[PDB]
């Protein structure tokens, strides 16, 4: 085999990202929205 | 003025061209009623005394006292220093004012105030 590393000889076969050479794009799953917040909780306010 | 995130929230006539200098922008903006406006923008000019501190310009605001020589008085006060009565401004009787209502209608010339 030769996956597996071994430290003694710096053996170690070097190799890309199969994701790198051919990229596969599905796009991205974003049904949901995604807020910022404010720290308090409410923004704005008034008087009363 | 500052607090550069204000226009986004609801303002305060009061805390927008009362108690920070103010852009007659904001003013225009939060009067509309543009014959109050110019009450407003009177009250600023004659107020630029009064710009400090804030009960100073309520009080400005209250117009009961002449700021500097009396541009802003808008009392009720009608006579004469010496009781004599005080003539039409508007009216030419008994003399023709050269400066009267027609120079200076932003005063609110009253009766004879
Ligand atoms: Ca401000
Ligand atoms: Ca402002
Ligand atoms: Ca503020
Ligand atoms: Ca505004
Ligand atoms: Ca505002
Ligand atoms: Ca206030």
């Amino acid at each position: 085999d030769r996956t597996r590393y071994f430290s003694m000889w710096n053996q170690a076969v070097d190799s890309y990202d199969p994701d790198v050479r051919i990229i596969e794009n599905h796009g991205t799953e974003d049904e949901l929205p995604n807020y910022c917040f404010p720290l308090g909780g409410i923004g704005i306010t008034d008087t009363f | 003025a500052n607090t550069f995130l204000e226009e986004v929230r609801k303002g305060n006539l009061e805390r927008e061209c009362v108690e920070e200098t103010c852009s007659y922008e904001e003013a225009f903006e939060a009067l509309e009623s543009s014959t109050a406006t110019d009450v407003f923008w009177a009250k600023y000019t004659a107020c630029e005394t009064a710009r400090t501190p804030r009960d100073k310009l309520a009080a400005c605001l209250e117009g009961n006292c002449a700021e500097g020589l009396g541009t802003n008085y808008r009392g009720h006060v009608n006579i004469t220093r010496s009781g004599i009565e005080c003539q039409l401004w508007r009216s030419r009787y008994p003399h023709k004012p050269e400066i009267n209502s027609t120079t200076h209608p932003g005063a609110d010339l009253q009766e004879n105030f």
